[PDB]
C-alpha cells in the first residue's frame, strides 16, 4: 500500500534553526460563474473562457517551483467546457525506474 | 523471421526490355530476383550459392580511402575490394557505424526564477520532507483510530440486532401456546358456506 | 492524542472549555476562533493571545456562517470540525478525566438501553 | 450539423437528452400507476379499460430499464468521459458511435407509436408467453423495438472493447467497469435474440414452442439468461461513478484498487450463473434450487467488499471542504440506499422467504430502492461532478440542499411500504385491491405525487 | 496504390486536380440537374460493382 | 463586505426577453455583412453557411493548411536572457476578478498537505 | 493571405442585442408562443414542414 | 478558429437562441403526452367517458356525488 | 517506429517521371527554396554524379563529398534539435519511463504548443503513487505535489516554426558552390553510351537540360497512353 515518500533523518535536518514550515495559501482565489462580458462576439468569449480555466493555474512556492493544479484522472486537464478535440498531443505518463545507459552521462 | 521470410518490397528483372507483366499474356518470359537468379532456380537452393558485390576497379582507390582514414571500417572495405562483400556483410556495416542522435541539457532554455527563489531550493526540500514524514505518521494515527471506530458499529449493530433476537424468542414462545391455551384458537366453529 | 504521543512538531492548544461556547452570529460577517485556548473574549480571538501574534504556530481560524443563527463553537480547541462543535469537547474531556468519562458514558447507555428495550420489547 | 455529428461527447450529451425526454413519459406512466393504486374502486382507468393499465406498467418497466437508465449510465457518461480516462484523442469507432444513438431514438418512436396507433394490452416488461404470443400487434410492435435496442447495445459494447487496445494511460476502476458491462453484455444478449425470435416465430411464423408439449418455462431460462445480467449491466456502471466522485471529492486515493476492480470481474461472473433465482415458484428440481440460492448469496461477498472501501474513501476527509455539495451527497446517499436495496435482495434470495414475497410489491420495492433510487441518483451524481466540463447551466441542482432532503424523504416515502403491503400481501401488476391495503398504498400515492413536484423546482 | 504496395503519382499523369474537385460552392449551377442525377449514379459505382457479382449467383439460386 | 457591490458596474441589467430584439426590429438570423465577419450572423452566431452548407469538412472552400516545407505558425516563448542564461517566463492567467468578478482579497487559507493516505 | 482591419463601425446605431432581461418562472409561457406567432424564421420553417 | 474551439459554443458561450430549449421542452412535454392522451382515448373508446368518477364501479351511496 | 506502418515504394525511392523537367532551374535552385520533390531529384541528381565520377572521389573531401551527396554534417545545435525531435515521435506510441526528476535535471516534456497533459506516479517501489496528471505550460518549473518530482516542458520552437528534419536542414545546412552542369554532361557520356544507359537518371536529367526528347529513345519513353 501506498504510505507517502520514505524519509532518512538526514533530510529532516534544517540548515537553520528559524526554519518552519511555508504558509503559502493554496486556495486559488474566490470563483463563481465565468461572467462574460457583454460587448465580447463569440470568439472573444471564448478567449475569456480559456483564461478561466482553474486547472491551468498553480501556486509558486518560495524557491520559485509551482506546484500545479493535479487530479486523479485525466478528466479534469481538458478544457472545461471540453473542446471538440482535446489531446492532440497526446498525455505522458511518466513511469520511473532506475535504469540507465552510459550515452546520456558525458565524462 | 518476419512474413514467412518474404521481403515486403523486393526487386524483380525481366530479360525482354519491352517486356509488361500487366499488359502481356504470354508465357515463356521467366523474372529474375535481384541478384538476377532466375525464377525457376527455388530461394533454399539460390540462398546458398554465394552472391558477392562487384565494383568498377577504378572505385578500389576510393574503397582504400575510405579504409585508412576509419581502420574499424578497413575490414568492410577490404571485403568489398576483393569482391567477398555478400549483402550479409554489407548490412553488418551498415549497422556497426550507425549512431544515435544527442540531446544537450546545457541549451534548454530553463523556466525564469529568479536568484531570491534559486537560494531557497533546499528550504523547500526540507519542506516536502516533513510534509511527507507527517503524511506517513498520520496515516498509521488515522488507521488505529477509525478502524477501532467501526468495532463501536459492530457493537451498535449487535445491540439493536438482539432485540429482534429476543422477540422473535418470545413470539415463538408464544405460538407454542395458541394451540394449546389460547382461547382464540377454535375448533368445530367454522362451517361451510356453500354455493350463492 | 496526536499531538500528545504521536507528534511533537504541531502546535498544542490549551483547553478553554471543555464545554461549546454558544454565539449568535450573521451571514456576511467574518469571525476569528482562537486555537490556542488563551484568549480573553472566547471563543474569538481578542488580539492579545498567541493567535493574534502569530506565536509558536497559533494562527486565528477564519470561519463564516451560511445563514445567520447560533451555532455551537468549539472550546477544547481540537474538535474536528473545529471552530464548530460537533462533541469533541466532551471527548478530549474523558482522556483528561476517563473516570468521569465512564460515568456519563454508562449514563448515557443506561438511558438508551432502557428506552430502546421499553419500546421495542 | 446536429445529426451527422460523431463527436463521442456530443453524441454522450444526446444520450443524456434522450433519456431525460423519455423519461418524462416513464415518470408519468409512474404517476398513472400510483393515482390509480391511491384507493381501491376506479380512479383514472375504467375497469372496461384495464388492459391500459397492463400496458402501462409494461411500458413503465421496458421505457426506464431500455430506453432511460442504460442510454444513460451505459451510453451517456460513458461516451463522454471514457476517451478523455483513457488520454485518447475520441471513440475508437466514431460513426458506430453515431448510429447507436439514432437506432435508440427510432426505437423509441416506433413503441410511443404503437401506443398510439395499436390496441393498448400489457404482458409485463417480462413477456412470459403464453400470454405474449396471443397479444395483438401492439407486442409485435415492442419486440421490434427491444431487438432494435439489442442491436445498438451490442454495437456500443464493442465500441467500449476496442479502448483495451488503444488506450494510452492505466485502466482505471471506472474503465474497468464498463469493459465488464460490454462483455456481460457481448455474452448476453446473443441469448436474449434467440429466445425473443421464438417469441416471434410463435406469433408471426405459426410455431408452436409455447403450447402443449413445448415448455413454456424454456422461454423465463433464456429470458432470466439475460434478465439478471441485465441488471447488472445497469448497476456496473453507476459502481463505477461512485468510485471516482468519492475519490476526486474527498481529495483520497481509491482503496483497494484490485480489490475494486476483482470485484466487478466477480460479480459478472457471478451475475452470469445466477438467473434462475427468478425462477424459485415455478417448481424447478431441489438441487437446482439449492445451487442458484447458494450462488446468489455468494454475490453479496465481493458486492460488500466495495461498499466498505467506499466508505473508507469517505472516512477521514478533511473537515475545510465543503460538504454539502449536490455530487457528494448523492454519492453519500448511494451507499446508505443500495445497502437497503441489496439486504432486501438477500432476503428474497432465500427461496422459501421467497415463496410468499414472489410476484408482490416486496420486489417492486427491492429493485425500486436500486434502481429508481440508487442508480437515478448514481446518474445525476455523475453528471453534476461533471457540470464544469459538460457545461451546462440554467438550472439550480450543484449546491440545493432542499432538492436532495425532499427527494430523498418523499422517496422513501414511496417504496418503503411497498415493503410492508409484501408480507400483506398486496400482488403485483394489479389495479384493483383489498380495502385493507388501502392505507400503505395511499401513504405510497402521496410520496409519488411530491417527488414529482421536487423535479420542477430545479428549473 | 497508395499504400505501402505502391506510392504517389508523379504530377504528369494526376487528373483530379484537388483545387478543382473541391471548393464544391455551387456545384450545382455548374453541373445542372441532369449533371446532379448523373453525380449520384456515379457516386454509386462502388454498389454497383458489387451487384454485378452477386446477382449472378443469386438468379441460379432462384 | 459584500463582493456582488465590487463589480455591479459590470453588470448592467438587461432590456430584452432572451437577448434579442424581435426579429422585425433586427433581423438576427442573415449572415453580417461586415468584413472579415462572413462566418458569424448579425448576432454573433455561426451562419448555417459556414457550418452546413457549405462545411469545409463537405470539400467546400478547400484552404490547406500546411505551407510547402510541412510548417505551420507557430508562436515562440517570451524568452529572457539573464545571467548568462536564456531564460522562459511563463504566461500567467489573468487575474480571477477580470474573468470571474470578486475581488482577490481575503481568501481562507488552505495549507498545502500530502494526500491522506491509510498506513499501517 | 487577407488584410482585416482592428475594429469596423457598423452604418447603423440599434443596440439589438444585450444580456437577458429578468424573467420570472412562467415567462415562457407567453414568449414561446410570441415567438412561434411572431417571429419569421419560426412560422415560415413550420408552414413549410407542415405543407410537404 | 476560436469560434470551433468548444463543442456547442453559442450554448456554452451563452449566446444560443433560447428556441433551442424551448423545443427540447416541448418534445419532453409531446412525449408524456403519450401516456395521457391514449388513455383519454381508450377509456372514452371502452365506456364513453374520458376519465372515471372515484369508485364509480362500486355501489354508491344514495347520497353520493 | 513501431507506431509507424509498412514501407511504401517511395520510401526507398522516387520514380523518374516525378523528376522536374525544368533540370536546368532545378540545379540552381536555393536549398531554402526547393520543395520535397525538387529536394529529392536535386540530392539525388547531383549525388549520383559525384559518386559516379570514381577518378575524383580519392580527392575529394568528406566536407565536400556529404555536401554533393546531400548529408549534413553534424554539429551539437543540430543533434540536439533532431534529437529532440526523434525524442516526441518515439513518445507518440511509446511509453514515457525514466529517471527520476529534480531541479538540477527536470523531467523533459517535448511539446509543439505551450502546453502538455503530464501525469506524475512518482518514484520507483513504494515511492509510487497513483497518477496525478497536470497540465505542464511553458515557462514553469513544475513540482509534483507528492513526491516532490520536478517537471519541465521543452518547446521544439524555432523562428515562428516547429523544429523538423527540413527546417533543421535548412537553417544549418549552406548551399557550396553552384552545381555545374558540365558535370552532369561528362558524367552522363561515361556511362551512358551506344544505346546503353547505367545512369538512367542521368540520362533522364540530360535529356531535360537538351529540351525534353533529344537523346535517342527519350520521346518513345515520354509517349504514355493514358
Ligand atoms: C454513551 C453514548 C452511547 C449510548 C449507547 C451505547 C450502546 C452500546 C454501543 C457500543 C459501545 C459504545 C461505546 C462508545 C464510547 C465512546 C468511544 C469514542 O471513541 O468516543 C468518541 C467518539 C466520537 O469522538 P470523535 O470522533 O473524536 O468526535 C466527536 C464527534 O461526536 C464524532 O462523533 P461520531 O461521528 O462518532 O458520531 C456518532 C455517529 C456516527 O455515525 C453517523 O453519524 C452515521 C450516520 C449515517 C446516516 C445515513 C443516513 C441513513 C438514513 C436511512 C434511512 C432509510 C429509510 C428507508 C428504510 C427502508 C427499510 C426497508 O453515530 C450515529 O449517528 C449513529 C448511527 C448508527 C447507525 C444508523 C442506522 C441505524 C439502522 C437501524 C436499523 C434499521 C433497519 C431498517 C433499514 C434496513 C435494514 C437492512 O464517540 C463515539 O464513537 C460515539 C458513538 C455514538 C453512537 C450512538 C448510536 C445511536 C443511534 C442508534 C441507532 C438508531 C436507532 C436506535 C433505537
Ligand atoms: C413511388 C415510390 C417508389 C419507391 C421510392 C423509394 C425511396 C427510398 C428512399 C430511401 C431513403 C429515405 C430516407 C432518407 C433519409 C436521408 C438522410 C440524409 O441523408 O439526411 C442528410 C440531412 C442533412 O441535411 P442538410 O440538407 O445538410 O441540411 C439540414 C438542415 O440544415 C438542418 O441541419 P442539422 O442537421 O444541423 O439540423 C438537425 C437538427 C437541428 O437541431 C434542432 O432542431 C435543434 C436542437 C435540438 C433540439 C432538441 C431535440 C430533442 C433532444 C434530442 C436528443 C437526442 C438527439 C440524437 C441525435 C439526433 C437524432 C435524430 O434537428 C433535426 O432535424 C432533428 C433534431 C432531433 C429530433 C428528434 C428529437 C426527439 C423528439 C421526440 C419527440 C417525441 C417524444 O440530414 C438531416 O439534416 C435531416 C435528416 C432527417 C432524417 C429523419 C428521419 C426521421 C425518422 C423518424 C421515425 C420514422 C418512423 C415513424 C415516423 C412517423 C411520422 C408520422
Ligand atoms: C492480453 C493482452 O495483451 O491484453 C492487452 C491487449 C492490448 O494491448 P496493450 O497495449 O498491452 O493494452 C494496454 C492495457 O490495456 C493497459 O493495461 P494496464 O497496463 O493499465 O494494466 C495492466 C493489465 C491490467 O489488467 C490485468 O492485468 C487484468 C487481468 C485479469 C482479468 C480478469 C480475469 C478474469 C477473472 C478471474 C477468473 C478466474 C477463473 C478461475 C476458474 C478456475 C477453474 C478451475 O492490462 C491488461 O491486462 C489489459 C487487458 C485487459 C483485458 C480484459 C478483457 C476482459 C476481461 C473480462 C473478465 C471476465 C468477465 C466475466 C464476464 C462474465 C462471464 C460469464 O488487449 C487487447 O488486445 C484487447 C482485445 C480486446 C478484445 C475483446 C473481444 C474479445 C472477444
Ligand atoms: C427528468 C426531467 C428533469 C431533469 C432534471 C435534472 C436535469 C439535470 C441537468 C441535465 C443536463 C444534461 C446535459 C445538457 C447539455 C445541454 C447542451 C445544449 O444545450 O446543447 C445545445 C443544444 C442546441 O443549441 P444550439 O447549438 O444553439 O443549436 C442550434 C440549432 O442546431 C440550429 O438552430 P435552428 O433554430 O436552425 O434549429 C432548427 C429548429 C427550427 O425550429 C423552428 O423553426 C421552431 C419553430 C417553433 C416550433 C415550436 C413548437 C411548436 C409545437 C406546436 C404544437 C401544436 C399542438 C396543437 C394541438 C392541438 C390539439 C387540439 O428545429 C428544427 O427544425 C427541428 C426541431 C426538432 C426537435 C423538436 C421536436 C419537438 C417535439 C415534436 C413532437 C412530434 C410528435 C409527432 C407525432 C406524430 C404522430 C402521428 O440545445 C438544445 O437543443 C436545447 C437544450 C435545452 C436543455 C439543456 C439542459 C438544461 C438543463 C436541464 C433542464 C431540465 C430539462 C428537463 C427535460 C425537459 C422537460 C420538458
Ligand atoms: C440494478 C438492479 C438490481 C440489483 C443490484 C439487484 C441485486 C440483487 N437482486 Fe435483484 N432484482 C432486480 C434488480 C436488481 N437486483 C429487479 C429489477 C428484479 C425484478 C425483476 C422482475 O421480477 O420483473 C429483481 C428481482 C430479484 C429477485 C426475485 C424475487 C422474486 O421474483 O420474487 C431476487 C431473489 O433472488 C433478487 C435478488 C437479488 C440479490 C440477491 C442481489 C444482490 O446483488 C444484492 C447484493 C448487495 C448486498 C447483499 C448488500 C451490499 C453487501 C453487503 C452490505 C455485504 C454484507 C451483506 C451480506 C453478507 C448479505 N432480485
Ligand atoms: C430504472 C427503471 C425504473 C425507474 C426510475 C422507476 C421509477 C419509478 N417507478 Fe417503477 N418500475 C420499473 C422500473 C423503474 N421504475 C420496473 C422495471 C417495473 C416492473 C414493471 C412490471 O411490473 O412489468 C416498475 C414497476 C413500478 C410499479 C408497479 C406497477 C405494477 O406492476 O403494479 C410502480 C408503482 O407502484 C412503479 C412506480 C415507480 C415510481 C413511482 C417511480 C419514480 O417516479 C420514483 C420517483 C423518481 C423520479 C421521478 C426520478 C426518475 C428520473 C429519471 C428516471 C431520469 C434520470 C435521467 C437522468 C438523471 C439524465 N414502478
Ligand atoms: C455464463 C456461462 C455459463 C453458464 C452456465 C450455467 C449453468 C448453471 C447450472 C444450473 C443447473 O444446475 O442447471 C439446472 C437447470 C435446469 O434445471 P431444472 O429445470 O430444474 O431441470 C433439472 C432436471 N430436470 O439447467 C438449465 O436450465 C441450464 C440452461 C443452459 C445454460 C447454457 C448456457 C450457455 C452459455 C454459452
Ligand atoms: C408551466 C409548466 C412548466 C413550464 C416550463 O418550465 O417550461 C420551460 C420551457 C423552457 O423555457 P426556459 O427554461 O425559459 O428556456 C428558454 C431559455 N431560458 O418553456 C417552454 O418550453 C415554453 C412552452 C411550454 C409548453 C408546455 C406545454
Ligand atoms: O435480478 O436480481
Ligand atoms: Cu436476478
Ligand atoms: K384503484
Ligand atoms: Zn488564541
Ligand atoms: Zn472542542
Ligand atoms: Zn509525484
Amino acid at each position: 500500500i501506498y504510505e507517502g515518500q520514505t524519509v532518512q533523518e538526514s533530510e529532516l535536518i534544517p540548515q537553520e534553526d528559524d526554519w518552519v514550515i511555508e504558509e503559502t495559501n493554496f486556495c486559488l482565489g474566490r470563483n463563481c460563474y465565468v461572467r462574460f462580458r457583454e460587448e465580447d462576439d463569440l470568439a472573444r468569449r471564448a478567449l475569456h473562457q480559456m483564461d478561466s480555466q482553474l486547472n491551468k493555474m498553480h501556486t509558486r512556492l518560495r524557491d520559485g517551483t509551482v506546484i500545479p493544479y493535479m487530479s486523479f484522472h485525466p478528466d479534469e486537464m481538458v478544457d472545461r467546457p471540453a473542446p471538440i478535440h482535446t489531446f492532440s498531443e497526446k498525455p505522458l505518463l511518466k513511469w520511473t525506474w532506475d535504469e540507465t545507459y552510459e550515452e546520456a552521462y558525458d565524462d | 523471421a518476419y512474413n514467412g521470410g518474404y521481403p515486403f518490397h523486393y526487386v524483380v528483372q525481366y530479360d525482354d526490355p519491352n517486356y509488361d507483366c500487366e499488359a502481356d499474356f504470354e508465357f515463356e518470359e521467366i523474372p529474375r530476383d535481384e541478384f538476377g537468379v532466375p525464377a525457376h532456380i527455388p530461394p533454399e537452393l539460390s540462398t546458398q550459392i554465394r552472391h558477392t558485390y562487384y565494383v568498377p576497379p577504378q572505385y578500389y582507390p576510393f574503397l582504400k580511402k575510405l579504409g585508412e582514414d576509419t581502420p574499424e571500417l578497413k575490414p568492410y572495405t577490404d571485403k568489398l575490394i576483393m569482391g567477398d562483400m555478400t549483402y550479409d556483410d554489407y548490412e553488418e556495416m551498415f549497422y556497426k557505424f550507425a549512431k544515435p542522435l544527442k540531446i544537450y541539457r546545457s541549451r534548454l532554455p530553463l523556466p525564469y526564477r529568479t536568484d531570491e527563489e534559486i537560494s531557497q531550493e533546499k528550504y523547500v526540500n526540507w519542506c516536502g520532507r516533513w510534509y511527507s514524514y507527517r503524511q506517513r505518521l498520520q496515516g498509521d494515527y488515522y488507521s488505529r483510530h477509525y478502524f477501532r471506530d467501526w468495532l463501536i458499529g459492530v457493537m451498535l449493530g449487535m445491540y439493536l440486532g438482539n432485540l429482534c433476537v429476543q422477540q422473535h424468542r418470545q413470539y415463538r414462545v408464544d405460538m407454542k401456546l395458541f394451540y394449546l391455551e389460547a382461547p382464540e384458537h377454535k375448533i368445530n366453529w367454522v362451517k361451510p358456506r356453500g354455493d350463492l | 492524542t496526536w499531538t500528545e504521543i504521536w507528534w511533537e512538531h504541531d502546535p498544542t492548544p490549551k483547553v478553554a472549555q471543555y464545554r461549546p461556547y454558544v454565539c449568535t452570529v450573521e451571514s456576511g460577517k467574518v469571525y476569528w476562533w482562537c486555537a490556542c485556548g488563551e484568549s480573553k473574549t472566547q471563543p474569538w480571538v481578542d488580539g492579545h493571545c498567541k493567535c493574534s501574534k502569530r506565536e509558536g504556530g497559533f494562527r486565528p481560524r477564519r470561519w463564516e456562517p451560511e445563514h445567520d443563527g447560533v451555532r455551537l463553537f468549539c472550546g477544547c480547541k481540537s474538535c474536528f470540525s473545529s471552530p464548530t462543535w460537533n462533541g469533541g469537547c466532551f471527548t478530549k474531556w474523558m482522556q483528561s478525566n476517563p473516570a468521569g468519562g465512564m460515568l456519563y458514558c454508562f449514563a448515557a447507555a443506561f438511558g438508551f438501553g432502557t428506552l430502546t428495550v421499553y419500546r421495542k420489547f | 450539423f446536429y445529426i451527422l455529428v460523431n463527436n463521442n461527447k456530443r453524441i454522450g450529451i444526446y444520450y443524456i437528452k434522450l433519456s431525460i425526454i423519455i423519461g418524462i413519459l416513464g415518470i408519468v406512466l409512474s404517476y398513472i400507476i400510483r393515482v390509480e393504486l391511491y384507493n381501491s374502486g376506479n380512479r383514472i382507468i375504467k375497469y372496461d379499460n384495464v388492459n391500459y393499465y397492463n400496458m402501462v406498467i409494461t411500458l413503465h418497466g421496458l421505457l426506464m430499464i431500455f430506453y432511460i437508465i442504460m442510454p444513460g449510465l451505459y451510453g451517456g457518461i460513458p461516451l463522454y468521459i471514457l476517451p478523455i480516462l483513457s488520454v485518447i484523442t475520441d471513440i475508437v469507432l466514431p460513426r458506430i458511435n453515431n448510429i447507436s444513438i439514432i437506432i435508440v431514438l427510432i426505437s423509441y418512436i416506433v413503441v410511443i407509436n404503437s401506443i398510439v396507433i395499436e390496441y393498448n394490452i400489457g404482458t409485463g416488461w417480462t413477456l412470459y408467453p403464453p400470454l405474449s404470443i396471443i397479444g395483438t400487434v401492439i407486442v409485435n410492435m415492442i419486440l421490434y423495438g427491444l431487438i432494435i435496442i439489442g442491436i445498438s447495445s451490442i454495437i456500443s459494447a464493442i465500441n467500449f472493447m476496442n479502448i483495451l487496445i488503444v488506450i494510452d494511460g492505466i485502466i482505471y476502476v471506472y474503465i474497468w467497469s464498463i469493459i465488464i458491462t460490454s462483455v456481460l453484455l457481448i455474452i448476453s444478449l446473443p441469448i436474449l435474440n434467440g429466445i425473443l425470435l421464438m417469441i416471434l416465430s410463435d406469433i408471426y411464423f405459426n410455431s408452436i414452442y409455447f403450447i402443449l408439449n413445448g415448455d413454456v418455462v424454456l422461454y423465463q431460462h433464456l429470458f432470466w439468461y439475460f434478465g439478471h445480467p441485465e441488471v447488472y449491466i445497469l448497476i456496473l456502471p453507476a459502481f463505477g461513478i461512485i468510485s471516482i466522485i468519492l475519490s476526486v471529492l474527498n481529495n483520497k486515493i481509491i482503496f483497494g484498487m484490485k480489490s475494486m476492480i476483482l470485484a466487478i470481474i466477480m460479480i459478472s461472473i457471478l451475475g452470469s450463473i445466477v438467473w434462475a433465482h427468478h425462477i424459485y415458484t415455478v417448481g424447478l428440481e431441489l438441487d437446482t434450487k439449492i445451487y442458484f440460492n447458494n450462488l446468489t448469496l455468494i454475490i453479496s461477498i465481493p458486492t460488500g467488499n466495495k461498499i466498505y472501501n467506499w466508505i473508507i474513501l469517505y472516512i477521514g476527509s478533511y473537515n475545510i471542504l465543503y460538504n454539502g455539495y449536490q455530487s457528494l451527497i448523492f454519492s453519500i446517499m448511494f451507499i446508505i440506499i443500495f445497502i437497503i436495496g441489496g439486504i432486501t435482495g438477500i432476503i428474497i434470495s432465500i427461496d422459501i422467504i421467497d415463496i410468499g414475497l414472489h410476484d408482490t410489491y416486496y420486489i417492486v420495492s427491492h429493485f425500486h430502492y436500486i434502481l429508481s433510487i440508487g442508480a437515478v441518483i448514481s446518474l445525476l451524481a455523475g453528471i453534476l461532478l461533471l457540470k464544469d466540463i459538460i457545461g451546462y447551466y440554467n438550472v439550480i441542482i450543484k449546491i440545493n440542499k432542499y432538492f436532495g432532503l425532499l427527494l430523498f424523504i418523499n422517496i422513501n416515502i414511496i417504496f418503503t411500504p411497498q415493503f410492508i403491503i409484501g408480507f400483506n400481501v398486496m400482488p403485483r401488476r394489479i389495479l384493483e385491491y383489498s380495502d385493507n391495503i388501502i392505507v400503505w398504498n395511499l401513504i405510497s400515492s402521496i410520496g409519488s405525487i411530491s417527488t414529482i413536484l421536487i423535479l420542477l423546482s430545479i428549473f | 496504390w497508395p499504400l505501402w504496395c505502391g506510392g504517389g503519382v508523379p504530377d504528369k499523369f494526376i487528373k483530379i486536380d484537388p483545387d478543382v474537385h473541391f471548393n464544391l460552392q455551387g456545384y450545382r449551377e455548374r453541373i445542372g440537374w441532369y449533371g446532379f442525377f448523373t453525380a449520384f449514379l456515379q457516386a454509386n459505382y462502388h454498389a454497383f460493382v458489387y451487384f454485378v457479382r452477386f446477382i449472378p449467383i443469386n438468379i441460379a439460386i432462384f | 463586505k459584500s463582493y456582488y457591490d465590487d463589480f455591479k458596474d459590470r453588470l448592467k441589467p438587461g432590456k430584452y426577453t432572451q437577448g434579442r430584439c424581435p426579429q422585425s426590429e433586427g433581423d438576427y438570423r442573415q449572415e453580417s455583412k461586415t468584413i472579415g465577419r462572413e462566418h458569424l450572423n448579425d448576432d454573433g452566431t455561426r451562419s448555417k453557411r459556414y457550418t452546413v452548407k457549405e462545411a469545409d469538412a463537405l470539400g467546400y472552400h478547400y484552404h490547406p493548411p500546411i505551407d510547402k516545407k510541412g510548417q505551420v505558425y507557430v508562436k515562440g516563448p517570451n524568452t529572457v536572457i539573464e545571467r548568462g542564461q536564456t531564460w522562459i517566463k511563463g504566461y500567467e492567467l489573468p487575474s480571477m476578478e477580470y474573468t470571474y468578478g470578486p475581488k482577490q482579497e481575503d481568501i481562507p487559507f488552505y495549507p498545502r498537505v500530502k494526500l491522506n493516505v491509510w498506513g499501517n | 493571405g487577407r488584410e482585416l482591419p482592428e475594429y469596423v463601425v457598423l452604418p447603423h446605431n440599434q443596440q439589438r442585442y444585450g444580456r437577458d432581461k429578468s424573467y420570472s418562472y412562467f415567462t415562457c409561457l407567453w414568449h414561446f408562443p410570441k415567438m412561434v406567432f411572431t417571429e419569421k424564421w419560426c412560422y415560415t420553417n413550420i408552414m413549410w414542414f407542415v405543407f410537404w | 478558429n476560436l469560434e470551433d474551439h468548444f463543442d456547442l459554443a453559442e450554448y456554452m458561450m451563452k449566446m444560443h437562441n433560447p428556441m433551442s430549449e424551448y423545443l427540447y421542452w416541448i418534445a419532453g412535454f409531446v412525449s408524456g403526452l403519450h401516456g395521457i392522451l391514449p388513455l383519454l382515448h381508450s377509456n372514452y373508446y371502452f365506456s364513453g367517458m374520458f376519465l372515471p368518477r372515484d369508485n364509480d364501479n362500486t355501489q354508491l351511496c344514495d347520497d353520493s356525488w | 517506429y513501431r507506431h509507424w506502418h509498412r514501407m511504401s515504394e517511395d520510401d526507398w525511392a522516387l520514380p523518374l517521371d516525378s523528376m522536374p523537367e525544368d533540370v536546368k532551374t532545378l540545379m540552381a535552385t536555393p536549398q531554402t527554396e526547393r520543395g520535397f520533390v525538387e529536394d529529392y531529384w536535386y540530392n539525388r541528381i547531383r549525388g549520383e554524379a559525384t559518386l559516379l565520377d570514381p577518378e575524383a572521389l580519392p580527392s575529394k573531401s568528406y566536407i565536400a563529398l556529404a555536401r554533393d551527396m546531400g548529408l549534413q554534417i553534424v554539429d551539437e545545435p543540430s543533434s540536439h534539435m533532431m534529437g529532440l525531435i526523434e525524442l516526441y515521435e518515439y513518445l507518440r506510441g511509446a511509453s514515457f519511463v525514466g529517471p527520476f526528476g529534480t531541479i538540477e535535471n527536470p523531467v523533459l516534456v517535448p511539446a509543439v504548443g505551450q502546453e502538455r497533459v503530464v501525469a506524475c506516479t512518482g518514484g520507483v517501489g513504494d515511492e509510487e503513487h497513483f497518477t496525478l496528471w497536470f497540465r505542464c505550460r511553458e515557462g514553469f518549473m513544475y513540482r509534483c505535489g507528492e513526491c516532490d518530482q520536478i517537471f519541465m516542458l521543452v518547446r521544439l520552437y524555432y523562428e515562428d516554426r516547429y523544429w523538423t528534419q527540413t527546417l533543421v536542414r535548412d537553417t544549418f545546412m549552406s548551399d557550396g558552390d553552384m552545381f555545374d552542369l558540365k558535370t552532369l554532361e561528362r558524367v552522363h557520356k561515361m556511362w551512358n553510351k551506344d544505346e546503353m544507359v547505367r545512369w538512367e537518371v542521368g540520362y533522364w536529367a540530360q535529356d531535360y537540360v537538351l529540351g525534353k526528347g533529344v537523346l535517342p529513345g527519350m520521346v518513345e519513353e515520354h509517349t504514355r497512353v493514358n
